[PDB]
């Protein structure tokens, strides 16, 4: 039995007002937010590249990197929704399919087995999890990955701070600041390694 | 992340600033004790005069390994990369 | 003998992995040493496989062993014999259910499936 | 007394009050294409009881979703 | 065909929300914004200039640099559209055309490529890319060129303090800080060569 | 005399990689030890392929493995003797359904197929 | 005795890549050594291709020189194809070409 | 004799790019080693064109071979003799598709496309 | 629980740190003492010459006890996590 | 004769610019190599140019070649021979389509597009 | 014998300008000694003109190139030995689509427009 006109208008308004948290929790943005979080802090610079161009670029990345999972649903869910092929139950599941694919080609097992004991149903296949459920393992997925590759991106300038800091000890001016000293040469391999390309053709590739 | 894989990474990062870091000290290093044998031999107890010849060797060698230090640094960046779907798979 | 390797302290410099398999090869010794005072049996020696338990079939891979033994000059050891060795090495290592026990022989016959 | 038996306890006890909405509106709007195309045999206290009743039942849906909606925002936007 | 004066009412008020986001993203405000704070931090004073006051040079700067595009804006789009000679659908394609085009030439090949491969579309012309694959691109050269002018500018001070480092060094001085020493000369420096229309005129003349 | 690996002392300089080698290679010579002990096999090589089993939930590669065999001079080993020494081998190594193990001979008549 | 450059140290200046390598080297050498023990084969070499993590897919290519007369028949190829295809991870066992010294190709690829 | 330079050590100074050159240059010779077997040929070049690659990436270039040829005074390879040879060479290297390859000779018979 | 039993929390984890920078530290005192009899015995003085030396065995240290320090962070970790019952009850 | 350049060594002073000039210089010398054992030629010398692959065709440069040849003092090249070096030289380098490779000769006239 | 500069390494204190020059010098260096080979001319002298490729969707400058000739006593050169060099030029260098080379001689006759 298909809901009436009114209900379903008001069910999709509804959607509207939780999509913030679509975002940052069943997509793609935690994580590139996290890693250009970490990318800014490494280089000497405190909050140059901003928290509003940061956001600007994350989401552009994660309108890119989702267009698949959206044309997915889009030629699933919506496209026989609007045309009177299926109901509003079945286009609800359909849209939501191709969603939880996503969410559970990019998780951690074991974060999967920690959620599944605590909130206590049988489990055999991953592909039977609620996603009430799959929300919470899938965003500590995120982090984790996010971290590991904050690390990855954090140690090349971890070298130069160690050598700048070194040599000038090596002369003996022990006063003289090293983060000053070495803010021209973190920006600078920034530069010529060209890290704006491809840290972000990397979180764009991770994701794929 | 496994604990070897950090390791391995702690590693070589520490390995590379070893290099880049001996690569620049060990000319200052040898012109410092040139001259305090030097000072012993003729016996002469100034603190200073060994500081002008280390400072030139060493703005000198930044000089002549500015290629080979950028090269190294540009590499290793490009490595952690290419690293990552090992880390994460 | 088996526990040698246990009161010896692991220099400092071995990782994990290798800890634990150094761990797992002291279990193999010393289960094949307790196997040697076997009437029947001479010589044997053990192998083993750890498991991961997770949930999610798809992905519990399970224990396993393997043993191979040379027994005396002569006879054969019977279905109670064998049944014995698989429910003691079974139990000696945790979980790895009495079915998954892979043994043989010096002249090859099998003894116990895989 | 499982994470997955309240949660569906609680799916259950609200899909079953949208059916009940759902329910009070069709039955309005049958009573009213069957009055308005003209049957002999609907009166328009029947009509006029039914739709009085989905325009409460709907208005109850609509509040009781502002107030779950501004209570999700509440805990939301609270400052951890 | 054309939009209803209500709709182009509502279109010409979503802009109107959205002028802050095209002001650090579609203009020269970002780079001016960063290179001010790296000239800040080159030298020893880290909050003197101001926020307020550096955003406000920032925003006239972005005025004179835009006023090229603004009036081919004003003069393709509006006086057409005000004197009814073009229609909403054309007045707002004629708009777009000069911003797409000021962002194309202060764009990088290497950065619309990579963009172009993400959004996964078929583009023969860097000069006819969509405009959601263009922001993200620029954006990422301005902040790229934003570094490299950075550099420029934090090598003079940051040779004042190893010049005056190594001097007081040489007369055996070595608890004496020599930021404190240093921050005269770095003002100094700044005054005689007159910094603040040397460097804003090079960011101006850095869009030409 | 497969465990030399293993009780050794990884010195400074082993990476990851070359660790798990040695780890698999330490198995791979014993595990030529257990086949060397039947009287029709002289000499007995091993190899193995373990893939990563990613952490994520994806498809693993199920691993494999590849045994060749020199026997004695004469005589031919019947089935059972092949179905014992894929099911031994097979259940040494954590994973590797028996049904990948390619076993040949010294004269290389093929015995399995993954 | 293709084990040698497993229980070896590299020698510090070998970098990520090189190590692969090596490692490939170590496989390539022992699985000839498992074909020189076939009666029929007197020199064998092996080479290995591993992409990289459009995949690449995985391949090898063995050669062998056999004794002075004698050709492989097809059970003989099936072994040795069977045996390089399940030593190296991956590799389907249709991606494996085998050829001889004259050059009669006995597997495709 | 073309693993020398794996077996060797580089030292302080050699890029990445040069060593990926070195390890092209190194399988490079082994296939022409191995090539030398051919009871028909004398001399056998190989060269290749690699792609940057990197995951991560648009590549728009694929890989290439161009292997030259030296045979005994007389013979001609037939046309099976190359197909095997093009094999080997295109199952050698991860990629390179077999139809990119160019086998020339001493005389400049070309026997494949590219 | 008793503030006793944090006192024993906080000596233990100083305890910890104090093996660590003990490993790290005690290679490069002892380096830089040989380089300081040394002059001593051969009449120089460079002050500044001990510091690449210490430098350098600091780093080995450091790639040389990077699994064991490793290893001992993780299980304190575990150690105070398998400790949390003794708080809730 | 080629490969010197590549095993040898370079200090810390050669820069981006000559590194990548220096291995296009390899791959030239080496071709040269190749092409010296043909039978009809004598003496090649080939020049290079890398390509730059941006897919905004406006901006693309693309790959290209040019190979001089000294053949003996007498015959000339038939194009069969001639599309046979073109195409070895196309697959030797990674891009430059064999449309995009002038061959020349001692007495200048043109064998190949340009 | 172009090849010297290339081979050579540059101490310290050569700026990027210097070096881009020095790449041209060896490129028109072995260019002409490459046109050298050509039965007609004496002697020829290739300058070239590279202009910087911008970075941004800006428009380039279609670099340039000018070959001057001393040919032998006697002969002038045909349409088709200018056509051949022009085009081995052009396809040399990276870009300079072979309309933009000037070629001149000893009398000073226009070969190719600019």
């Amino acid at each position: 039995e298909d809901y009436s006109v009114t209900l379903q208008i008001l069910a999709l308004m509804t959607m509207l007002g939780f999509l913030p948290a679509m975002v940052i929790l069943m997509t793609s943005f935690t994580r590139i937010v996290v890693v250009m979080s970490i990318l800014r802090q490494a280089m000497g610079l405190q909050q140059t590249p901003s928290n509003q161009v940061i956001i600007g670029i994350a989401l552009f990345l994660t309108f890119f990197v989702m267009s698949p999972v959206l044309n997915e649903i889009n030629d699933k869910a919506v496209q026989p929704y609007l045309n009177e092929q299926v109901t509003a139950r079945e286009a609800f599941d359909a849209a939501q399919a191709p969603m939880k694919a996503f969410m559970l080609k990019q998780t951690r097992i074991k974060d999967l087995e920690t959620f599944v004991t605590m909130s206590g149903e049988q489990v055999d296949n991953p592909e039977d999890v609620s996603m009430a459920v799959l929300i919470p393992a899938f965003i500590t997925s995120e982090l984790k990955t996010a971290f590991q590759i904050g690390f990855m991106l954090f140690l090349p300038f971890l070298i130069i701070d160690l050598v700048v800091a070194s040599v000038l000890m090596a002369m003996g001016m022990m006063m003289l600041s090293p983060m000053i000293v070495s803010l021209p040469f973190k920006l600078m391999l920034f530069v010529l390694v060209d890290g704006w390309n491809l840290i972000l053709s990397t979180l764009a590739g991770s994701f794929a | 992340m496994t604990p070897e894989m950090f390791v391995e990474l702690f590693r070589e990062a520490l390995w590379m600033v070893l290099i880049m870091v001996c690569a620049i000290i060990i000319p200052s290093l040898l012109i410092g004790l040139i001259v305090a044998i030097f000072q012993a031999a003729t016996s002469i107890n100034e603190q200073t005069l060994s500081f002008l010849p280390r400072l030139i060797v060493t703005l000198l060698a930044l000089m002549l390994f500015g290629h080979w230090m950028t090269q190294m640094l540009m590499e290793y960046f490009y490595g952690l990369i290419e690293r990552l779907p090992q880390v994460l798979y | 003998a088996g526990d040698d390797i246990l009161l010896q302290d692991m220099g400092f410099g071995v990782s994990q992995r290798l800890e634990q398999e150094r761990l797992k090869l002291s279990r193999e010794r010393q289960l094949a040493q307790a196997i040697e005072e076997m009437k029947q049996v001479r010589k044997a020696r053990v192998l083993l496989a750890l498991p991961k338990h997770s949930v999610f079939v798809r992905h519990n891979q399970e224990a396993s062993a393997s043993v191979f033994l040379t027994l005396s000059t002569g006879t054969n050891l019977k279905q109670q014999e064998v049944d014995s060795i698989v429910d003691m090495v079974a139990s000696a290592v945790p979980g790895m259910k009495t079915s998954r026990i892979t043994v043989t022989d010096q002249h090859g016959r099998l003894l116990s499936s895989g | 007394a499982s994470g997955a038996k309240v949660g569906a306890d609680f799916n259950d006890l609200l899909t079953k009050a949208i059916n009940n909405v759902n329910t009070l509106q069709k039955a309005s709007g049958d009573l009213q294409t069957r009055f308005d195309r003209g049957d002999a045999d609907v009166s328009l206290s029947d009509v006029m009881i039914a739709r009085n009743k989905s325009s409460v039942a709907f208005d109850a849906t609509v509040q009781i979703r502002n107030k779950l909606v501004e209570a999700y925002k509440d805990l939301m936007n609270m400052p951890v």
